């Protein structure tokens, strides 16, 4: 099979500059029969580019296309708000028609640390025998965030489970929720549940915690 | 390699049960319908029954109809055939065998033939019990190059095994195919020519060997 | 309206099999081809086949050659995607797409694309999700609903019955171990109208027809 | 003096729709009265003149086209109609003078699993004029890159197979089709 | 029910010869027949499939041809691997029906067969029963008559015959007929002979033994 290789894994750029995508082919495939995706989250993939260099019908003119045969190119001159989102390339000319594995254009942000906050688990849900603990990451920049869950000191592992949001439209910031689950046995063995958060924003991990009960 | 692999059978008694498999391996086993072929002893093949790719038609001899069943594991490359309530003219080797897919226009047309064969797998229903052979000598005449054999009477099921001196004697030795006598068990000749010089000074032992009963019989054949 | 539009949402046990519709619209069906594409929460896009309306023929992946068949219906307009002998590995959203043609040429790409089909495939079985409070510690405070237990895929959260949108957010689910999935939506107000401002976040499954509105309170 | 009807219609093999074969027949009595009382004959219909007064009309030369189509294509053997077979494989002109006639062929022309001795055009860039023989294999360009000969997105073989089966719907099944005209 | 019957049943030919075997069907099959071809202990080889289409791997010597109710394979240049019997299949309908099939066979000069009878042995009269064997050895054509003999009284409905396959040595057959009989019958009478009339012999040759003696 012919594999197409895309780079940058993420494109972390500026609103208004100039994006340049990369797509690989383990051997060379026609011009002709290689096309542009653009996917947002949620949404099915939209036609950008095909035959390598023919803009799609209603695509801006900003969107351009080069390349010939192993190497291909995805250039956006300008770089708009609505453009940030992910893009694959996909060869339809020899079977199997294979995509790439895409690339992330993020809004480019200065750094944000997280506002961390901790919650402990509802007298309501304490009632079900089962305990949640819940640490919030609020609008942080980069992506790349750190939580270590310590239970009377005691550092946690494989009972914790993480989510992320997608990148803000407003202040381009993301938001991650970590979730340390325990049952109403082990949870009332202990008094100190705190999260430790490691940031790039952060000049050293901040930690938020609670005591159980008070 | 592209190749099937039949499995499951043996001896079975009348209006009993045998469930045959065929492992497949070398090709796409979901893309292929595929057949169960048979053959008795002495005659041509038999085309038995053929199932499509899903499973979802099957096809039978009216000698089988509503005893034998096929189906496929697409999930396991595996082939099957139940047979039940099996009767003696169900005695053949058993073939698994894969459909010619007839290609035009990019189009598949199936049921043309079949292209790859298994080894066969042999079933035998009788009621006879598991019994060795006699072997009876065929003694050389006095006067009457010689002729001399055992008679390996009266033994099933199928196959033995018959070597001259533990296999050292080879040179015109004639092993016939058995017949199936009326009793239902078989019968067997093993015959050597040989100078007639050789007849007083050189033994001739026929080793026959029955497996389903384990026995080995040895016979020395001397003149009379 | 040149469309291409898909089936609904698929919720099927392992072992079985799903068979998702995709029906052509404005462009002339019988003269074109459709394409299937599969894509894992969070993966990239996997394809797995085509096939010629109007003939027919077939061209499939590697790893797809063993449970899925693709199929069309020119009288309907529709083509078919059978996946058979399902398992957890198949949860995906499945895309069907295809170049628009008039009655003689086509167009040189696959420019029609059809909404997504989720199709989720494991042993768990509908439950709606319990909404516990994530209570405001005692200038800024945050609080939020945790949605847990539920199944299958999704819920729906708003705050104020839409009036409060400003600094939530509704995080993806996780799916547990349990097999049933978990959900926390958050909110950041002034710490100033914790005592003067009700706040209520409304959750809604659809799949359990389950319909909560939840009171976060500081203790 | 009779006719060739006799190996004609009863022939052992037809040909393809696409490659549609052509008898002539020129100054021989026959009798279309034993053909039209014939249950035999899913179709006898015949334009410009009455399928009862035939064997009275005299015409100088007789045609006889015989192909295989499938049932629910049998209503595009007649002038002013539109389809795959009227399209790209046999056009009867406005002005048609003569006959229609087809019957069932499955116990013939179908097999178990599909035949693929019948074809039929699927694509074709124009319509055929009246009479006109398309036997071409050239691969049909759908898009604007050109193919090479090599068939794949936007190129596709012009010819189908219609994997005829005795199972089939009787829409579906095999008919064998002779078309007279007089001029 | 779809037949198939074949011709000729057996060919006696030599490496070069160009051989035809020819196929009939009892209805019309169009271009839905296959030829296998088959030796001894092993499972059929596709050679051909949809009258002439030439399975891969099978040489090009290897033809076909037909439609309707007459197929026919031809070798054009018969090589020593090509000895085996040959099936036609048709493919229209199920059941999948194959033809009788038609053996070809090495020919070669006409061997006469040296005929042994053998008496029943003690030991298995001593079981009560007596079987006396007669045996062809190396003879060529196969075709062969064993008529047994008690006292000159013709037997008819006690014996059985086995022919081993065609020797890869001389391409002779070897046939060994067993007469059976109780060890009461047996001692009723003296004079057991198998009478072989054979191609190779101008005369009824004859082969006997005395009770006893
Ligand atoms: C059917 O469409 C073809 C091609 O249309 C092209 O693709 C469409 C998806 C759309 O993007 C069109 O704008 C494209 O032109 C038509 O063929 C074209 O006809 C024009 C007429 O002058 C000619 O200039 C082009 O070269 C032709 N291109 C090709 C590839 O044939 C065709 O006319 C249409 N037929 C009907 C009946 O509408
Ligand atoms: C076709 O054959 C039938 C007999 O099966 C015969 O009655 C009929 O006249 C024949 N017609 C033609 C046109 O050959």
């Amino acid at each position: 099979d012919i594999q197409m290789t895309q780079s940058p894994g993420t494109l972390s750029l500026s609103p208004g500059e100039r994006a340049t995508l990369s797509c690989r082919a383990s051997q060379s495939v026609s011009s002709s029969y290689l096309a542009w995706y653009q996917q947002k989250p949620g949404q099915a993939p939209r036609l950008l580019i095909y035959g390598a260099s023919s803009r799609a019908t209603g695509i801006p003119d900003r969107f351009s296309g080069s390349g010939s045969g192993t190497d291909f190119t995805l250039t956006i001159s300008r770089l708009e708000p609505e453009d940030f989102g992910v893009y694959y390339c996909q060869q339809y000319g020899s079977s199997p028609w294979t995509f790439g594995q895409g690339t992330k254009v993020e809004i480019k942000r200065t750094v944000a640390a997280p506002s961390v906050f901790i919650f402990p688990p509802s007298d309501e849900q304490l009632k079900s025998g089962t305990a949640s603990v819940v640490c919030l990451l609020n609008n942080f920049y980069p992506r790349e965030a750190k939580v270590q869950w310590k239970v009377d000191n005691a550092l946690q592992s494989g009972n914790s489970q993480e989510s992320v949001t997608e990148q803000d439209s407003k202040d381009s910031t993301y938001s991650l929720s970590s979730t340390l689950t325990l049952s109403k046995a082990d949870y009332e063995k202990h008094k100190v549940y705190a999260c430790e958060v490691t940031h790039q924003g952060l000049s050293s991990p901040v930690t938020k915690s609670f005591n159980r009960g008070e | 390699q592209v190749q099937l692999v039949e499995s499951g059978g043996g001896v079975v008694q009348p209006g009993r049960s045998l469930r045959l498999s065929c492992a497949a391996s070398g090709f796409t086993f979901n893309n292929y319908p595929l057949h169960w072929v048979r053959q008795a002893p002495g005659k041509g093949p038999e085309w038995v029954a053929v199932i499509s790719q899903d499973g979802g038609n099957k096809y039978y001899v009216d000698s089988v109809k509503g005893r034998f069943t096929i189906s496929r594991d697409n999930s396991k490359n595996t082939l099957y055939l139940q047979m039940n309530n099996l009767r003696a003219e169900d005695t053949a080797l058993y073939y698994c065998a894969r459909d010619v897919v007839v290609v035009v226009a990019a189009r598949n047309h199936y049921y043309n033939g079949m292209d790859v064969w298994g080894q066969g797998t042999t079933v035998t229903v009788s009621s006879a019990s598991t019994k060795g052979p006699s072997v009876f000598p065929l003694a050389p005449s006095s006067k009457s190059t010689a002729a001399l054999g055992c008679l390996v009477k009266d033994y099933f099921p199928e196959p033995v095994t018959v070597s001259w001196n533990s296999g050292a004697l080879t040179s015109g030795v004639h092993t016939f195919p058995a017949v199936l006598q009326s009793s239902g068990l078989y019968s067997l000749s093993s015959v050597v020519t040989v100078p007639s010089s050789s007849l007083g000074t050189q033994t001739y032992i026929c080793n026959v060997n029955h497996k389903p009963s384990n026995t080995k019989v040895d016979k020395k054949v001397e003149p009379k | 309206q040149v469309q291409l539009v898909q089936s609904g949402p698929e919720v099927k046990k392992p072992g079985t099999s799903v068979k998702v519709s995709c029906k052509a619209s404005g462009f002339t069906f019988t003269t074109s081809a459709v394409q299937w594409v599969r894509q894992a929460r969070g993966q990239r896009l996997e394809w797995i086949g085509w096939i010629v309306v109007g003939s027919g023929n077939t061209n499939y992946a590697q790893k797809f050659q063993e449970r899925v068949t693709i199929t069309r219906d020119m009288s309907t307009t529709t083509a078919y995607m059978e996946l058979s002998s399902l398992r957890s590995e198949d949860t995906a959203v499945y895309f069907c797409a295809a170049p628009h043609c008039n009655s003689t040429s086509c167009y040189d790409a696959f420019d029609i694309w059809g909404q997504g089909t989720m199709v989720t495939v494991s042993s768990a079985s509908t439950k709606g999700p319990s909404v516990f409070p994530l209570a405001p510690s005692s200038g800024t405070a945050a609080l939020g609903c945790l949605v847990k237990d539920y199944f299958p895929e999704p819920v729906t959260v708003s705050w104020n019955s839409g009036a409060l949108t400003s600094g939530v957010h509704t995080f993806p689910a996780v799916l547990q171990s349990s097999g049933l999935y978990s959900l926390s939506s958050v909110v950041t107000v002034p710490s100033s109208s914790l005592g003067t401002q009700t706040y209520i976040c409304n959750v809604n499954h659809k799949p359990s027809n389950t319909k909560v509105d939840k009171k976060v309170e500081p203790k | 003096n009779l006719c060739p009807f006799g190996e004609v219609f009863n022939a052992t093999r037809f040909a393809s729709v696409y490659a549609w074969n052509r008898k002539r027949i020129s100054n021989c009595v026959a009798d279309y009265s034993v053909l039209y009382n014939s249950a035999s004959f899913s179709t006898f219909k015949c334009y410009g003149v009455s399928p009862t007064k035939l064997n009275d009309l005299c015409f100088t030369n007789v045609y006889a086209d015989s192909f295989v189509i499938r049932g629910d294509e049998v209503r595009q053997i007649a002038p002013g109609q539109t389809g795959k077979i009227a399209d790209y494989n046999y056009k009867l002109p406005d002005d048609f003078t003569g006959c229609v006639i087809a019957w069932n062929s499955n116990n013939l022309d179908s097999k178990v699993g599909g035949n693929y001795n019948y074809l039929y055009r699927l694509f074709r860039k124009s319509n055929l004029k009246p009479f006109e023989r398309d036997i071409s294999t050239e691969i049909y360009q759908a898009g604007s890159t050109p193919c090479n000969g090599v068939e794949g997105f936007n190129c596709y073989f012009p010819l189908q197979s219609y994997g005829f089966q005795p199972t089939n719907g009787v829409g579906y099944q095999p008919y064998r089709v002779v078309v007279l005209s007089f001029e």
